[PDB]
């Protein structure tokens, strides 16, 4: 009987046969996984809940809990940062790209949860008159090979929970 | 000896909605996208690469209700499949 | 009866390089990206979905020479696998 | 012996067994393919070779030949448009989204081959002082469900051959 008491929690395990089948069905087209005993996997969550001017993101704590635990289940050490300006986010991202553990890691997860407009992710000090935005382009530049050589050739997964404008995203059609 | 490397490679972004559009959130249940992603990671991490999983999340949003959104994969430079191999 | 549909769905963009970067072209041989895409489509259309094929093109660019570029998949809202089934 | 004399040319065929294996290995997670005998598949190529101010894209004709033939091999009727302004491209895209054949089609390919800057694809009249740019965002809006209901639930593949800035896209590392 599988058990969520283990370190992987509610995440379904990959059997030794499954791992061997995947390593055969797909050739040398899989990202190399580092030795479990010695790998220092890192993940970062930047979540903004309290904002100066824009409404409070009620429920964000449930998102932090779930994402933090999931990345841990997957093997990542999770750094949780809260209520940051676009400037703080940049500083924190820079700090993340400078972590020595990336040298002895095989992958990384970046998670941004905040309000958002068309142009990017909202800092805590965001308003219409004085925008506080982090561009998706900026995240990429900071984690790329120039600014983060430690993560060269390694999957970098970026996850964003945010609006991207005011529209409901739907059109009507008749059957 | 110095060698050349691509400045940008092995990236995958996953957004909660398509450009111009909102993403929904429950005050006690969290974000709809985040919750769905945790579900799909939990179920599929062991059998699919992360790109596949993201598609399945997308597919799970295919039928729109009153609060519709369509998660988007962006700026993909993965040259390989990324399997999480949970348990390893 | 009217029903709701996602405004944006079932899209996949494939660019020749990553943002900020050039894409290379031979005066008699054409574009490097285009040529590579034709090769990979020709070989893999019958066995892979288009997302897979695009990854393989990317992988084929993994080792950089003097004229390096990294094709990018963008704005993906495919909810399913798209197999071309050539011959059908 | 397989032969390129057929309509699929140099494109490797999918055997009846292969088609059945894929339809089993992956469930109802494949886009539906319309009956070959009655489907009206459309593709559009917009290629810019001659430009007013920016250098001539020598070799673009080899790209048109190859892409046109490939989309045909795959079953698409290929429309080839040449040397268009961003305004012309918009007009042509609008015309494409209004084609009745999309109703009796299962998919579409859009191909843009031109010069390009960071912000988008270059029209024939592009210069630094007077930009002539088509944004990738614009292509998507024109082919989406609002502006192209005929392609609702149908794969739309967009392919762009263009620069995205002036950089060589590389960083040095030592072994
Ligand atoms: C825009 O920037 C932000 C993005 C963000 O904060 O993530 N979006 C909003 O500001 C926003 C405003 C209002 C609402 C209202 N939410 C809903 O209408 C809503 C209704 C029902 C549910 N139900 C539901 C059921 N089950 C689950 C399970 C797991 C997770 C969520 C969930 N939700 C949700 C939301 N939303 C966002
Ligand atoms: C930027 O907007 C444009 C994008 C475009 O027009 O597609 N890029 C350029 O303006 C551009 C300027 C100069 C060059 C120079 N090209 C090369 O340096 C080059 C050298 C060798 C080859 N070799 C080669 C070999 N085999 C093949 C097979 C198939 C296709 C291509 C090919 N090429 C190519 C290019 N390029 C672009």
């Amino acid at each position: 009987m599988p058990t969520s008491s283990g370190s992987e929690g509610n995440v379904k395990l990959c059997s030794l046969e499954e791992a061997q089948r995947i390593w055969k069905q797909k050739s040398a087209e899989i990202y190399p996984i580092m030795d479990k005993s010695s790998r220092t996997r890192l993940a970062l969550i930047i979540c903004n809940e309290e904002f100066d001017s824009i409404p409070r993101r009620t429920g964000a704590e449930v998102d932090i809990t779930g994402m933090t635990m999931l990345l841990q289940n997957l093997g990542y050490s999770v750094d949780v940062k809260k209520n940051l300006t676009a400037s703080d986010m940049t500083t924190e991202l820079e700090a993340f790209a400078h972590r020595p553990e990336h040298k002895t890691s095989d992958s990384t997860f970046l998670v941004f949860m905040s309000h958002g407009i068309r142009e990017g992710i909202c800092g805590k000090k965001h308003s219409e008159q004085v925008p506080d935005i982090l561009q998706l382009n900026a995240i990429f530049n900071m984690l790329n090979t120039k600014n983060c050589p430690s993560l060269k050739d390694k999957p970098k997964v970026i996850i964003i929970q945010a609006c991207r404008g005011d529209s409901p995203g739907v059109v009507w059609f008749k059957d | 000896a110095i060698k050349k490397a691509h400045i940008e490679k092995d990236f995958i972004a996953f957004c909660s909605s398509t450009p111009d559009n909102v993403s929904w959130r429950h005050p006690t249940m969290g974000s709809v996208f985040i919750g769905r992603l945790i579900e799909h990671m939990q179920e599929y991490a062991c059998s699919c690469d992360v790109e596949e999983i993201f598609r399945k999340v997308r597919f799970s949003f295919e039928q729109p209700d009153g609060r519709a959104q369509m998660p988007t994969t962006e700026r993909v430079t993965l040259t390989r499949c990324f399997y999480l191999f949970p348990g390893h």
